């Protein structure tokens, strides 16, 4: 768009990864502080990466406050800059860091009611994330909270087709993934923010699994091993296997004990094993938990 | 269920709507190409129908390409020699949005037989993102008919595939087809197959969610029916190979209606 590095000065490195480096920067123009992330086409026999091609053009058409927003991309044939919002921190070193004897409870129904928004604005714009962890939910001095890296993300229909398997972060990932299920949808975006709500109120991820195996394992020790009645067509899902333990479902309010009966109740209902039961983002917008939001 | 995002569909469809005008090429546009023709176009979308066979594309990918092709060829003079090499990057990109296993850069200079270098397929990549301006999300004809076919009673696999052929039809056929939008395009194509396999008509509920009735689809559907009746005659003959497949139950040999009755 109408961008050019020689308005920007850099400040400091942020963050990494595959995608690149990502820098804090600072518009001389305007003042603007800015994310920058490169990623380097010179270094690519493959031209420019999906996961770019994917990022940038889904999150040119996502425009919300709950979803960090793509000011610019700059190109080069050696370089190509993606120009973002800069927010301060994210979820996870937040947790670490300032929330050590908790997160006030104001706090967390604020982040989760925003981040609801947030997801209920991506599958409305038939995009899933499936990626949504702690260090992907970005906070700002205001107290907003936003869904960021759409490099995993994918433009669904409807109906949705067969994508790719074994998507999403381990501790965030949804059971019909991890049992080979030959369609996902909507619902594991929801799964992985069941996840994250839990993980606000201990600190602690709730399904650190190891392996496939063990984060399913560690999921049916907790929410008991699904069946027929729970989840209809389980039992024929590619990786379920007759052999898996049938362990009894826990009482809810031994899941995360501080959470009161509002909590419990949305909790639960974005981690049915059902995809088809799973509280949509759209829905629990409504929940009694966010009276007082 | 969830597959079907009950909660959103209303949401996605409209929106949708919405970008499908965003993202349609000029009517007009090949009159204002000095070099290339109707013609020509319809070799190329038609190569890229057996490209994505051999490479085993979902026809999303193939839509896409052939949108992205003609949005690129609204704002950009191409000559007839490089028509073939817009095309292959139009088909990467598509690739490397929609598949889940894109074919390789090399691939795709493959199967252009050596006329273009790798080098070449990746600066017209770079090239075709900054006309679009990454704007590589677009509505297409199937995104439109797979809502479509939830309104069917019940699902009918005939239904479907012919319907599917139908769309494809339309992208070889700049003159008509460029002048409808992917969401009328694909009523005509539901109508069409529906009719010809069931006997039955566009239905009311589809009316409730797009507005559309037979009135309002008849132009379209005059021309989707004429182009079904010529199809074996037509010059381009990929797609009524790919849908002799068993995969799309053979619908290429069903036999169209004569008339409509509409
Ligand atoms: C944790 O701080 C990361 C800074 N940042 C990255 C983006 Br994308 C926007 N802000
Ligand atoms: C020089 O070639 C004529 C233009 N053309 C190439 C394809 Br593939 C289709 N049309």
């Amino acid at each position: 768009g109408p961008g050019s590095m020689e308005n920007f000065q850099k400040v400091e490195k942020i963050g990494e990864g595959t995608y690149g480096v990502v820098y804090k920067a600072r518009n001389k123009l305007t003042g603007e502080v800015v994310a920058l992330k490169k990623i380097r086409l010179d270094t690519e026999t493959e031209g420019v990466p999906s996961t770019a091609i994917r990022e940038i053009s889904l999150l040119k058409e996502l425009n919300h406050p709950n979803i960090v927003k793509l000011l610019d991309v700059i190109h080069t044939e050696n370089k190509l800059y993606l120009v973002f919002e800069f927010l301060h921190q994210d979820l996870k070193k937040f947790m670490d860091a300032s929330a050590l004897t908790g997160i006030p409870l104001p706090l967390i129904k604020s982040y989760l009611f925003q981040l609801l928004q947030g997801l209920a604005f991506c599958h409305s714009h038939r995009v899933l994330h499936r990626d949504l962890k702690p260090q992907n939910l970005l906070i700002n001095t205001e107290g907003a909270i936003k869904l960021a890296d759409f490099g995993l993300a994918r433009a669904f229909g409807v109906p949705v087709r067969t994508y790719t398997h074994e998507v999403v972060t381990l501790w965030y990932r949804a059971p019909e993934i991890l049992l080979g299920c030959k369609y996902y949808s909507t619902a594991v975006d929801i799964w992985s923010l069941g996840c994250i709500f839990a993980e606000m109120v201990t600190r602690r991820a709730l399904f650190p699994g190891d392996s496939e195996i063990d984060q399913l394992f560690r999921i049916f020790r907790t929410l008991g091993t699904p069946d027929e009645v729970v989840w209809p067509g389980v039992t024929s899902m590619p990786d379920y296997k007759p052999s898996f333990p049938k362990w009894a479902r826990q009482d809810f309010s031994k899941v995360v004990p501080p959470l009161d009966e509002d909590g419990r109740s949305l909790l639960s209902q974005m981690l049915h094993y059902d995809p088809n039961k799973r509280i949509s983002a759209k829905a629990a917008l409504a929940h009694p938990f966010f009276q007082d939001v | 269920g969830v597959n079907e995002v009950p909660d959103y569909h209303e949401d996605i469809h409209t929106y949708l709507r919405e970008m499908e005008v965003k993202c349609k090429p000029k009517v007009g546009y090949m009159k204002k190409q000095p070099d290339i023709t109707n013609s020509m176009r319809a070799i190329l979308v038609d190569w890229l129908v057996e490209v994505g066979e051999e490479y085993k594309l979902q026809n999303e990918t193939l839509h896409l390409a052939v949108n992205y092709i003609d949005r690129f060829l609204s704002s950009m003079s191409v000559l007839r020699g490089k028509l073939q090499l817009v095309g292959t990057a139009a088909m990467l990109l598509a690739s490397k949005f929609e598949e889940i296993y894109p074919p390789e850069v090399a691939e795709f200079v493959y199967i252009t037989d050596d006329t273009y270098t790798k080098k070449q397929v990746l600066r017209m990549e770079h090239l075709v993102l900054k006309v679009l301006a990454f704007d590589l999300a677009a509505p297409t004809i199937n995104q439109f008919l797979t809502q479509y076919f939830l309104h069917q009673q019940p699902a009918n696999c005939k239904v479907e595939s012919l319907a599917m052929f139908l769309g494809e039809l339309s992208l070889i056929d700049a003159d008509p087809y460029l002048k409808y939008l992917p969401s009328v395009i694909a009523a005509a194509a539901f109508h069409l197959a529906l009719y010809t396999v069931t006997g039955q008509s566009w239905p009311e509920s589809l009316v409730q969610k797009t507005g559309y009735t037979l009135e309002t689809l008849k132009p379209c559907l005059l021309d989707l029916h004429q182009t079904y009746l010529r199809a074996p005659q037509h010059a381009q003959q990929s797609i009524r190979e790919k849908y002799k497949n068993s995969k799309y139950h053979g619908v290429s040999l069903l036999n169209p209606p004569e008339t409509l009755n509409v």
